[PDB]
RNA sequence: GGGAAAGGGAUUUUAAUAGCUAUUAAAAUCCCU
RNA sequence: GGGAAAGGGAUUUUAAUAGCUAUUAAAAUCCCU
């Protein structure tokens, strides 16, 4: 074929092409040399040396397939499984000026971590002895909306420093989350061009100091290392690339993000655009369309947290069922319809937004449906509603707590990843205005076989003593409650709840 | 602005070489796996009466060779990346490269795989005689 | 003799002192053991083990003098000599609660680079086998103004990570400026307590990889390195400490800073307080009281920049004097009263704010004195005035350009350090509303002995040609002008300046 | 809240030890330069009838020694910093230290400079006899 | 913090124990949190 | 930028060359800057 592309375009102002001995391609040769049979000839003309022509990097395509080389432009399904590696990425660039016209170079890189890196205008220059990656003339884009880019032309640093700073920032962010990096971009045409400055690709490699996958490459050492061992490393090794615009969005980034989020408003900068891009990707992959079959690997005591959550749920649901004389229980948000507790004989009912069993009715809960369930105890274990009823028992993840299985999400909410990904709305204390924070306490009925605390509702505490069995149970329940609360979960209860009603046993 | 230089068919491999740590190994793996070799090389019309050395300042191909522009058969000039040679200077730019006719399919692969003899300036195993 | 101090205070809730074999001091022993002659006795009582007592770190005093150990709490003059090492420092802390009462621990560290680090509450705990630096219970300070500290209690990271992040940030900031670090604090009582977590002191050391002074210490490697070799280092080595409040200020930080600056307004955070502290220190040391005798060492191409500035000043002043045929010249801002150019015979007058010679009159310029000098040509070479006259030739440093010899300053201005420290007000284009930006050009009169340009006002360019002498003169002047402009200087001239009047020679 | 523990005279040396990389060298240099030794040590009233070993669970001073509380004569307990010993456990805490009367001026310097013999548990050069 | 026992210092004044000072306890002003 | 020669792509339409396509040139819409 003969379809030309804008990649490696000669951006110099010279009208005549190069001599055959210097031109990189056939179509870059001057027409005075070309002859029949698509051949070139040496006319013994004087050599036009020295020269300096800027070469464009616009239009990279990482779609080749080589055995042993990973696929970097991953699809939707593969990007969902790598959600812990998601780092937003935006670039603002400057147009080449003076001796060069027809290319853009990166000026301000921004990431979802909120950092911005300003760089000097650096491009590829082809000279009579080879090529360099050196400073070129560049001006900020014209128009009103890019006036804020005018000062940034004189605030940029050298590229080798910015490379190490970017690697250090990505190491600080993604070390505990994954061995991978995934740049979530809104338009990859310029993002990939900018990534050519600070990224290297190749075969899958092992870290020199440990068994983790190598995610950074050092050029002076010619070495590979993971995030923990990437001190002083220039380049990021094998990053995945994701384009949100390929996922069926129409219009610019701002109008698509403002339809689903109101928290990321602010001044225009590359990092804020990156944050909006990542927020829109999260909304696309975990709110609009939800996949329940994708399990995520355990990285830090998820099983113990699940066991502690089940223990705390059993204790507080039993206590809420026994403190008040409730004979009818509604469970709004049970996907399977399995009763949490069965020691108090009560009439259970189950509802869910997407039930997995016909025994569970469908219920997309709205605050106007409070009167439908006003005669029983409502249960909201990890079920999020903007306005809870009066008689509820609610467990909700506080999105403001920094956790390893907690990730930033959409509209101020958070993505909680524990064997599955759940999007949780932003923790607002106004939703629980009709409820009170549930105080810490323990309740048990186990037989009896020092510890002084008034919240241990047991048979021994009625007589002012404590036994070994209840002491060990109380200590392990304190450990479970501490793990659940330090993970981020908050428990709320109906106003008329009093622990002193539990002393009847 | 500017003028186009490369075909779209070469845009894939040249992107890969622009990102790989080892461009030569990556290009050789791409070619050996069945991928298309780099097209758009500068081919010179010669009367086939030259001496036959590897790299020369003017075309010197024999009957069993073809003359190519050096910058068009150097992978680091095609991809516009930093040369690994001494002091960063390309050995091919400004000079014409002789390629044997039996390897006319992939000039870049031949120029990456072979190396001229330092004594007689012919291709080793392809015209060099130093016994 | 027996003055007690709050340092190492036992912050536990135990009402009795320790046993003599476990107590660290005499006065921490329980009174049942002490005797009349200030002796202690063993009463063979059962040991109260195990135990866990929080120990306060409030009240460090680094005033000891040991040979070979540098003085860290430097004075005013030494702080001025080390202005390139100035990093602001503020700490917001949390009060110890529950098992502890009577100490504070760092919660949010903030630096003048705009960086905040949030840490988990960690304090010293004395136990029956020794002591630990481990997590303790702590609550945010009460009151309204500290409500913003309530979320930060659950957003903090571990101290060994924050140490490396702080060292990395300081290495990124202070690498090209100095081999030293100088924490500029507003109240060092808590800043030094927080610095005990991430700083180490000792004899002055040399970097393991080069000859620079060692500014960071690594504990796992047990090694010392400077800023360039401090990758993975977790401690800052030998930092100087400066207290702004000791310099005669009365009142809190906000009221003192708001009297001299209006740019650093914003929300309350540790980094903004650090920025205000550094701004107030800069105002104290370089605006109010100024020392002209303190000379700073050269870093890079400062002598070259001075030579280029002198060349550009000579050319511009000569051309501006010859154009318009001015006869009287006023030089507002010449400390010595030395004429810049003397080829055109004009009547020179000199003024300065602090003249060094009786031949120079005092002039603290104000725009109301515009008519006082309206009958000549005014000169403002590195003289900063909020409103310039209509007949001016001005050279002013643009404070928005990043440079090695450019440091952040007061009220949006900058400190320019080139053999001397000058405080420059913030670059505002509104001061130049009566002036036009001076276009680049060259002028010469040297005898003669390709290059196409319409701004090289010479004898050859009148006839459309150019000679080798004027070619190399023009090229070296282009290099000088490029260095001057890239350093940050901007040139402005009176409106009626036309370069075409210079063709008369 | 809390109760005070240290005198102001020891605050400078204890802060210096808290900040230094090597507390032992810093304290020895501070003492040898003429600085005041650490005061406020716990001194024990004994009938001077003990065996005389270095570290013991009960006071054992002879006529030529004085018994001190161990935690009060360990520099790392006085400064509340991490101990360098095996597994971070102090060897002086919970036990009484015998100090010779000729070195009663600076117990901390004696406990830093000298170590007990592992065979007879006496101070080497100050009561140990193993020749 | 989700978590009963609300923090550190400087100056002045007051009262007590001991042989004017050290400590203890309180009030007022200022700084840090 | 302090600095004469205002950037990249996708879709549709039009004109020209050569034997419906590739390039060149222009207009409209959208995205990036
Ligand atoms: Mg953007
Ligand atoms: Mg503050
Ligand atoms: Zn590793
Ligand atoms: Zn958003
Ligand atoms: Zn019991
Ligand atoms: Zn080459
Ligand atoms: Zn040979
Ligand atoms: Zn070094
Ligand atoms: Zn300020
Ligand atoms: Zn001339
Ligand atoms: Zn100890
Ligand atoms: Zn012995």
């Amino acid at each position: 074929s003969q379809i030309v592309t804008g990649l490696f375009k000669d951006c110099s102002r010279e009208t005549s092409g190069l001599s055959p001995a210097y031109a990189p391609t056939y179509v870059s040769v001057d027409d005075k040399y070309k002859t029949s049979d698509e051949l070139c000839v040496n006319l013994n003309l004087p050599a036009n040396v020295p020269y300096s022509r800027v070469i464009s990097r616009m239009g990279f395509k990482l779609d080749a397939t080589v055995p042993g080389y990973p696929k970097l432009f991953i699809t939707r399904e593969e990007a969902v499984r790598q959600v812990r590696s998601w780092i937003g990425f935006d670039v603002e660039g400057a147009h080449a000026s003076r001796n060069a016209c027809g290319t853009n170079v990166p000026l301000q890189l921004g990431f979802s971590t909120g950092v911005n890196f300003v760089v000097q205008p650096v491009g590829v220059v082809d000279t009579e002895w080879g090529n360099m990656l050196t400073g070129i003339a560049a001006r900020p884009p014209p128009g009103e909306q890019f006036k804020h880019l005018v000062p940034l032309m004189h605030k940029g640093a050298a590229w080798p420093i910015v490379r190490r700073r970017i690697v250090q920032m990505l190491s600080d962010t993604l070390d505990k989350l994954s061995d991978y990096c995934t740049f979530v971009c809104w338009a990859h045409g310029f993002a990939l061009t900018s990534a050519s400055y600070f990224c290297k690709i190749g075969k899958e490699q092992k870290c020199c100091m440990c068994n983790r996958r190598a995610a950074a490459y050092s050029s002076p050492l010619q070495s590979y290392a993971c995030w923990t061992h990437s001190c002083g490393y220039d380049y990021v090794y094998n990053p995945f690339f994701v384009d949100v615009q390929q996922w069926g969005y129409v219009g610019n980034l701002a109008t698509n993000h403002d339809r689903y989020c109101s928290v990321h408003q602010g001044a225009h900068v590359a990092s804020n655009d990156a944050i909006m891009t990542r927020c829109l990707a999260i909304h696309s992959c975990f709110i609009e369309r939800v996949d329940w079959d994708i399990e995520y690997p355990y990285i830090s005591h998820e099983k113990k947290l699940n066991s502690c959550c089940r223990i705390v749920e059993r204790n507080v649901v039993r206590a809420a069922l026994l403190a008040g004389s409730f004979d009818k229980v509604y469970d709004i948000g049970n996907p399977k319809g399995i009763p949490i507790v069965d020691d108090p004989v009560v009439d259970w009912h189950y509802f869910d937004a997407q039930p997995l069993t016909r025994k569970v009715q469908q219920l997309f809960y709205t605050e106007d449906m409070a009167s439908r369930f006003a005669d029983g105890l409502c249960l909201f274990w990890n079920c999020n509603v903007p306005k809870y009823p009066n008689n509820a028992i609610v467990c909700r993840f506080d999105t403001r707590v920094h956790s390893e299985f907690n990730l930033p999400g959409c509209d101020g909410g958070s993505l909680y990843v524990n064997k599955h990904a759940f999007h949780t709305p932003a923790y607002d204390v106004s939703a629980f205005r009709d409820l009170k924070p549930l105080p810490f306490f323990y309740y048990s009925t186990t037989p009896c076989e020092p510890l002084k605390s008034a919240v241990c509702i047991t048979a021994c505490n009625l007589g002012g003593a404590v036994c070994r069995k209840h002491a060990t149970e109380y200590r392990e329940y304190m450990e479970a409650y501490n793990l659940v609360s330090a993970s981020g979960f908050r428990l709320w209860c109906y106003k008329t709840f009093d622990i002193y009603n539990l002393w009847s046993t | 602005a500017g003028s186009n230089t490369e075909f779209a068919s070469n845009s894939s491999v040249l992107s890969l070489v622009n990102f790989t740590v080892d461009p030569q190994k990556a290009y050789l793996d791409f070619v050996n796996a069945g991928g298309a070799p780099l097209t758009n090389c500068v081919k010179m019309l010669t009367p086939k009466t030259g001496t036959g050395i590897a790299i020369s300042v003017k075309p010197e191909s024999t009957a069993d060779q073809e003359t190519y522009g050096g910058a068009s058969v150097c992978l680091y000039c095609r991809a516009h990346i930093e040369h690994p040679d001494v002091s960063g200077v390309c050995k091919y730019k400004g000079k014409f490269v002789q390629i044997p006719a039996q390897c006319v399919r992939d000039p870049v692969g031949f120029c990456l795989s072979n190396t001229p003899c330092n004594v007689c300036q012919y291709w080793i195993g392809y015209g060099c005689n130093c016994d």
